[PDB]
């Protein structure tokens, strides 16, 4: 009933500022208040700071007081979180959280943000056959998040999508998916690889050698 | 301000099984909350006021104490409550968090479904030569995966997280060379010391 | 079913209150579900103030909150830590109102001692590693006005133990001037003060016990010194150096050792000090004017008003407070009479030959307290009405002609309301009475003019219904004439009380100095427990020494702190048992802190009358106790003045009379207030004498017991003694 | 009547011994009580030898005397004033024996902590302010050895805490050379070592109570370290300055901390040091020679004899005394065997190519002491007779024929008794045996060539014609089977116990390491009381844990000091109600120091056994108890060892179970041992848990309760804890 939703994921270079937002529907807006946090890949959370969507009044961590600026937007119903100049240190997960006056009740969805001075690019995707398994391995992108699905849905069960692993400045996220010998020979299976920063929607179906 | 130390990192117990967690505080706390977050999403709200459920939350699960010491008890967990767990305190300003309670499922062995793939005609048309090893579906995480080059011992992993459907794990075993190496010997091998199994376990490909 | 055990310590039938903070003449401000309210009572209406939105920003770390004189600031407390009964540390953070945000530039240190508004305007003086900072606007840096500060040591704007706990009853020792041009403060140090030393074991996580230690002056050791100051706020400046300036004397204080026991701004320019000497039978309020010329402040012999006492000490626990008029000539005062009653009189600015005043109140009664004082009329509490020294009423009373003296709660509701305590406006045009008992509390809004109730504010009626199916106990307000005088008694009957049965009796016993246990006041404690389960009649008592019935009778215990108010406590048991319903083969006692030490030395005394009782946290000797409050009622301990009685009148010197009782001993570990070493002692000459009693330490808790588990622990464990000795369970 | 409590604590009935010191091989001394008589052995006659007179002139505040070797002076202890265990500080005043007066020049100081005769002629050190002070002459001037003593820090030639009371198990840390040239003494630092903080109230009088401190080394935290030296005592001039020796520790011990534990000279150019690891299953012998020309003394690598256990911990409680021959060449210490039995193994000098020795005892027993050794013979106490590890008797073995094993107190009276001590002479030539039980206490004294019995020196019938209207006790010393292994216990019987009718049942515990509780010994205490007053069965049993039965026993609790004997004290008990004598709804449970821990966790396993149980003096949890005697079972308390134990055996997280008992916890303020903190703890864990139980402090008493007045209130109040929790 009530959904918190915010942007997508994010890259830039070191020294540069973002900007990440946090839209809020079903509860009204202006009575509840708005706390963010932070959390690195392989650590704990981290609070950064909070508002008041009614009046917009930030109170925020000693931690990051010099570093994020909190805004909000009643009529759009929509919070923002400012990120100043950014270093490699500040590469982790953001999200936003609702408080009613107990504890953190509301979650949204979260966003990876990125902080590199290598330049954005693009996946490569190939068609991996047995000569029962196949499997989808892309090679050579770099943010981070890279949507790999059977049929745009479909396969569920067989399906472990491997997460991503640096290589000299070059994701290699692998996957698989398993079923009977009837099924495959006959029918076409591929897997549908996507990356949003450099704009590609790739397409790659598994082939008998 | 106040460091919360959860107690221990990962902890496992078989379905249908008590567990019992706690979060150990350094000053004080009036009343302690939890957060659980499965991998690749967001924390989940559990417990506030320590005992009480959230809007959502099952009847299974309950906690309670006091001072530099609460505590969380689950009552018969499932197959789906595999997912990392977090002690939050603000009875002082600011709030922190634990460390991780990456709450295990301790589930019957299976042996790991050994396949292999050589690298497409796709990758090769970049000049390079990418060898692919897969390891599907086991209990047992410790294994001793290894390459072979016609005797020659020489790698990327990746690792999944639990499976809340089964508890399984998996892993992915990928071998990165050129082309012109790749084109410098014949047979490529794929081998594994997994906990259920001793001697090496055979799987290749030949041109 | 029953008022059980577990209805009193989990607290299930909540007693409700009302507070509420006059801001104005006819303005207050209330909470509503963590939502601070703003109350217009021109009108029958609210508007919001401040909302949970705005204290949910720091979470629950929120304890207390604090708005500025002129509404346009806010003092928001946080991470509250407590140290001894008044004394705590917290963190602090300002909220602007005009601009709904914090303000993030110059803050408040960590741990900050105290903090405080001005009396008029947005001016924020506080004590952080006890040095005082003044800040003039909230957003600007602090000026530091002291740099003497030093732990357990020097102390300035903020008491150190015994200042707080006896003295002031406060932690704070800095006073704002009323348009806030001046800052005064005093100053004490604890060099030559011995110190206490404990042991802190605290979470089992710490492998060596902690060492606390505290400078405690006990009795005839060496006292902290004072030092008054007055710094002026409106000159301060980063350019210049700060500069206080001291208010030294009186001379005839300043003989021996002496006390700083009260200090009240009467204007811009004038301020009055009340001094103390070490022998607490002497007191001086010098009032000092400023002089601008010279930059310092006069204090002439003609502006002293001395007070004396020969049959005891000055006040009650101290002086008390002088109120003066907007103008600041004349101050009202409640004193002594020639009778031995106090009463308020009339003094003013200048002292007279022998310093007569006139007593605008004569009757065979005492004055509580002067709730406030306005340009025609005067507010007092008192305890009057239908001659009880228990009853507490509002009475209102004239200036010019005294003759005129309405009460303003006697009559409101007799039956269910005989306790009052009221809090007026500032200029008293508006009123909140506080009915406390004997029924259930109630507490009203009034017009001071019409002495009109507005509005009915609470009225525990969610507590007049879940007590429907409760055997509820009944109180009981009495006296007897014991050689030739009153005293009056309380006693919890259990419920539907028959008088032709008998019962077990129990004696709730604190007996201090100007104490008062008989009162007619509600309450939902553990006695109401004893008699609503168990059918034990918990009874009370005020003997010789006991206070609000004249200095002739408080002042009997002077010198002889551990006879008389013993051996009316015994007396008091001998008189309930001629009344019929009183078992005599099941008669105990029971007291905390003070009353420990009176239900020790009943025991000890052997008189056959009492089978057990229960001591907690006793004192045993007074020489272990501190030196203000002891020496206020004993002497010094030497062969010059007092020791023998000093040696005489404790506990473990009648150890052997305790073969003939059971007795249960409990003390906290970690009491700052009466020591463990005091509950010790008691033991271990119980031990040499070759007695069996029963014991309990509590670890890490202090003199109040006060933690949850410790507080369910205790009175628990007392219950099933309680049970056993009168062969219950 | 019966053996009340008021005769147990007035001591009405007094057990009487015959303490004596051997002078020569063929005479001893003994007190009348007035004075001191010299009796020689090989007549029967007496000679007196100090007068009621020479103490008199001292008054009632003599405590101990101390006659030289060569019975020319005699050394006066007075103004005792005790400290811990067995440190203790005292005046002294030397008497010459010839000339009959006392020497009032260059006389002892005031409060010294130790002294000390040479073991030949007649020359003093002793320590006085953590500094040793030699004195060759009784008129002499002291020599002063070191200087960089300090209170609490530098420790000369007398152990700090830890080592008075885990390792050497005294006060005295130097040790005399054989002829009297060399004075050898140990330096420990505390610098670094944490206190032990606490209040002592003291008397009434005392206005502000005194904060004691301690260097109290806990469980994990700084050691304190030691250095070993030697000083020439012949060479000792004012002129010239006094240079000590000083020996470094094998460099397998020197690698991290490490304890010095037990010191022995093997002759006048010869001396052996035993050495011990922080991680105590490592022991090196190390036997060092006096080099005459370079003054240093030498440490080879081939005289290191090894010790190691990788089942446990080396020796019971520390590595054996080491019993070499008069040429010190060849040494005899007990040490286990294959099958992990404790028995005596012949060393020489040198090590063997892998540390292999000759047991001169074999079979399932165990040799507890060697009490003496001669050119002809090795005399020891075992027990072997009968198969009881309780029992204990004289042996007495062959130098070159093993197979000559003789028996000199199994047959001298087999109903009276089954536990004896022995205290030779000075060469074996007489002895004395000390029947203890289980019958009533026997003194005799003896020949070594024919076991032949000259006199009874205490037959305690002056205790056997009181006890003649009393209802006396009687002891049941049997065992049970448990997984083929036989584990033996001990019931404090009522008078005329009837096997038809059922009784109330009192576990008194210990159960510590190497513990023996079931004994054959006599002892007229507090269970006699509860046995014929109140007719309650007090029983001790000795389950996994306890010593003088293998090493397999013994180190099956290693690193886990809270599971197996807390369980077998349980399953002890339930095999008592299967005897069909034992009331099950009246059972409880008793123990002082560690029993106080076993109490503690029996009481807080679940077992639903036991109604109530008293913990005199409990440890708490590990953590908390001395580095010392807790890492030698428990290693330490680190996430890399075992830290996870630690954790686990603690009593407070077993508060919740003790809402199923009543419980009595007692403790003394003033416990330098184990300390109030471990009491205050568990207290505070069964507050928050809201259980109901009785508690007990005492003012200024230690460990063992041990005040006259504290003693009698401590076992009346404990026992009206039993009148109602049984009757
Ligand atoms: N220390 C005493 C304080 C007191 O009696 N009052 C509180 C402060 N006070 C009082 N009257 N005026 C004041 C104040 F002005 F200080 F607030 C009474 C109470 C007290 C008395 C004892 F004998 C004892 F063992 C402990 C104890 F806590
Ligand atoms: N600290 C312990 C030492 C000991 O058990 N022995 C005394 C010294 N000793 C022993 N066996 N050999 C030696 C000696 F060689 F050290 F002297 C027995 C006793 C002991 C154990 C506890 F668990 C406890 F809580 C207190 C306590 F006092």
């Amino acid at each position: 009933e009530f959904q918190l939703q915010q942007s997508g994921p994010e890259l830039v270079k070191p020294g540069a500022s973002v900007k990440i937002s946090c839209k809020a529907s079903g509860y009204s807006f202006t009575d509840y208040n708005i706390n963010w946090m932070k959390q690195s890949n392989g650590k704990s959370l981290e609070w950064i700071g909070v508002v008041i969507p009614k009046y917009g009044t930030t109170n925020y961590n000693q931690k990051f007081q010099g570093k994020a600026t909190l805004t909000v937007d009643q009529s759009s119903s929509t919070a923002y979180i400012q990120l100043n100049s950014l270093t490699s240190e500040d590469s982790a997960v953001y999200y936003c959280t609702r408080f009613r006056d107990v504890f953190f009740d509301v979650w949204g969805t979260g966003t990876t943000v990125t902080v590199s001075s290598a330049k954005t690019t693009a996946p490569s995707v190939y068609p991996l056959a047995p000569v029962v398994t196949l499997g989808c391995l892309v090679k050579g992108y770099f943010p981070e998040p890279v949507t790999l699905t059977w049929n745009s849905g479909s396969l569920s069960s067989g399906v472990h999508t491997f997460p991503a692993l640096l290589q000299s400045g070059l994701y290699t996220l692998s996957s698989s998916v398993t079923v009977t010998s009837n099924t495959w020979p006959s029918q076409t299976i591929t897997c549908n690889v996507a990356h949003p920063a450099s704009s590609t929607k790739v397409d790659k179906k598994i082939v008998p050698r | 301000q106040i460091v919360l130390s959860q107690s221990p990192a990962i902890l496992s117990a078989s379905p249908g099984e008590k567990v019992t967690m706690t979060c150990r505080a350094s000053s004080s706390v009036n009343n302690m909350h939890w957060y659980q977050q499965k991998p690749s999403s967001s924390p989940k709200p559990w417990l506030h006021g320590t005992s009480n459920l959230a809007s959502g939350v099952p009847v299974r699960f309950s906690g309670s104490g006091s001072g530099t010491s609460f505590s969380l008890t689950i009552s018969r967990v499932e197959a789906e409550d595999a997912a990392t767990y977090f002690c939050q305190q603000w009875s002082n300003h600011p709030p922190t968090f634990g460390g991780g309670t990456k709450l295990e499922i301790d589930r019957a062995d299976a042996a790991p479904t050994v396949s292999i793939f050589p690298p497409s005609s796709e990758q090769l048309t970049s000049g390079g030569a990418s060898v692919v090893c897969f390891l599907n579906n086991f209990y047992p995480k410790d294994i001793n995966v290894k390459w072979k080059i016609d005797g020659s011992e020489r790698v990327l992993n990746s690792w999944t997280d639990q499976d809340s459907k089964d508890s399984t794990y998996s892993m992915s075993s990928t071998l990165t060379l050129t082309k012109d190496e790749y084109e410098r010997h014949n047979s490529y091998t794929c081998e594994a010391t997994h906990k259920t199994s001793t001697s090496p376990i055979v799987k290749s490909f030949n041109r | 079913r029953t008022y059980t055990l577990a209805d009193y310590l989990k607290n299930t039938f909540r007693v409700k209150s009302y507070s509420l903070r006059w801001v104005s003449d006819s303005e207050y401000l209330y909470k509503q579900e963590n939502n601070i309210l703003l109350f217009n009572a021109e009108h029958g209406n609210s508007s919001i103030f401040l909302e949970n939105s705005t204290f949910e920003i720091f979470g629950d770390s929120i304890s207390d909150y604090s708005v500025s004189p002129d509404r346009l600031f806010v003092l928001l407390e946080y991470n509250y830590v407590k140290q001894w009964r008044h004394s705590y540390t917290a963190s602090y953070s300002i909220y602007d109102l005009n601009k709904r945000q914090l303000i993030t530039e110059e803050k408040i240190p960590n741990n900050t001692q105290w903090i405080t508004w001005s009396q008029e305007g947005h001016k924020l003086a506080y004590v952080w590693k006890n040095d005082i900072y003044v800040k003039i606007e909230p957003h600007l840096p602090s000026h530091r006005i002291t740099s003497t500060g030093k732990e357990n040591v020097i102390f300035n704007g903020i008491n150190d133990w015994v200042y707080e706990e006896e003295i002031f009853g406060a932690y704070s020792a800095l006073w704002w001037s009323p348009n806030g041009t001046f800052l005064a403060y005093a100053q004490f140090n604890d060099t030559g003060v011995p110190l206490i030393e404990y042991s802190f074991y605290s979470d089992e996580s710490l492998q060596y016990p902690k060492t606390v230690w505290i400078p405690y002056p006990k009795a005839g050791a060496v006292n902290p010194t004072v030092k008054f100051f007055i710094v002026n706020t409106d000159s301060l400046s980063s350019t210049t150096t700060t500069i206080p300036m001291q208010i030294t004397a009186p001379a005839s204080v300043t003989t021996g050792d002496h006390y700083l026991c009260d200090v009240a701004w009467v204007s811009e320019d004038r301020i009055s000090l009340q001094w103390l000497r070490r022998i607490q039978n002497y007191s001086v309020m010098a009032i000092c004017d400023y002089d601008k010329t010279t930059l310092v402040w006069n204090c002439p012999t003609t502006q002293e008003h001395i007070e004396t006492s020969a049959t005891g000490w000055c006040g009650r626990f101290r002086p008390a407070e002088p109120h003066f008029t907007s103008d600041g000539s004349s101050f009202y005062k409640i004193v002594s009479d020639k009778d031995g009653y106090k009463h308020i009189c009339q003094f003013q600015k200048d002292r007279k030959p022998e310093q007569v005043c006139t007593f605008i109140t004569k009757g065979a009664w005492e004055v509580i307290s002067i709730e406030a004082l306005t340009s025609d009329y005067l507010y007092y509490i008192s305890n009057e009405y239908k001659e009880m020294p228990g009853g507490r009423n509002l009475y209102k009373i004239q200036l010019t002609d005294h003759t005129n003296k309405k009460c303003l709660s006697c009559d409101l509701n007799p039956e269910r309301c005989q306790y009052y305590s009221v809090s007026l406006s500032k200029e008293a045009k508006y009123y909140q009475l506080g009915c406390r008992g004997p029924g259930l509390p109630l507490y009203t809004l009034h017009r001071s003019t019409d002495q009109k109730e507005l509005r009915v504010l609470e009225d525990n009626s969610a507590l007049d219904k879940m007590l429907q199916d409760v055997q509820m106990p009944s109180k009981k307000l009495d006296f007897i004439v014991l050689n030739e005088t009153r005293f009056w008694y309380q006693m919890i009957l259990p419920p539907h009380f028959d008088k032709s049965k008998k019962y077990p009796l129990l004696i709730d016993v604190y007996a201090g100095p100007c104490s008062q246990k008989a009162d007619a006041a509600f309450r939902l404690n553990w006695a109401t427990y004893l008699a609503s389960t168990e059918n034990i009649i918990v009874a009370s008592f005020d003997g010789r020494g006991s206070g609000y019935q004249g200095d002739k009778i408080m002042h009997a215990i002077n010198k002889r702190l551990g006879t008389l108010e013993v051996e009316d406590q015994i007396e008091a048991a001998r008189q309930f048992l001629k009344m019929g319903f009183v078992d005599s083969k099941r008669v105990a006692i029971w007291g905390w802190s003070y009353g420990g030490y009176v239900t020790s030395m009943v025991l000890g005394s052997g008189s056959g009358v009492f089978k057990c009782g229960i001591a907690v946290a006793p004192v045993s000797r007074w020489e272990y106790y501190d030196s203000v409050y002891t020496e206020r009622y004993m002497g010094l301990p030497t062969p010059e003045d007092n020791l023998d009685h000093y040696r005489n009148s404790t506990v473990m010197s009648r150890a052997e009379n305790f073969k003939q009782v059971e007795y249960l001993l409990i003390h906290g570990t970690a009491d700052d207030n009466v020591h463990f070493q005091q509950s010790a002692q008691i033991s271990k000459a119980l031990v040499d004498a070759g007695v069996d009693f029963q014991a309990m330490w509590y670890t890490d808790e202090d003199h109040g017991i006060a933690s949850s588990t410790a507080h369910q622990h205790i009175y628990s464990h007392m219950s099933h003694f309680l049970q056993q000795c009168f062969s219950l369970r």
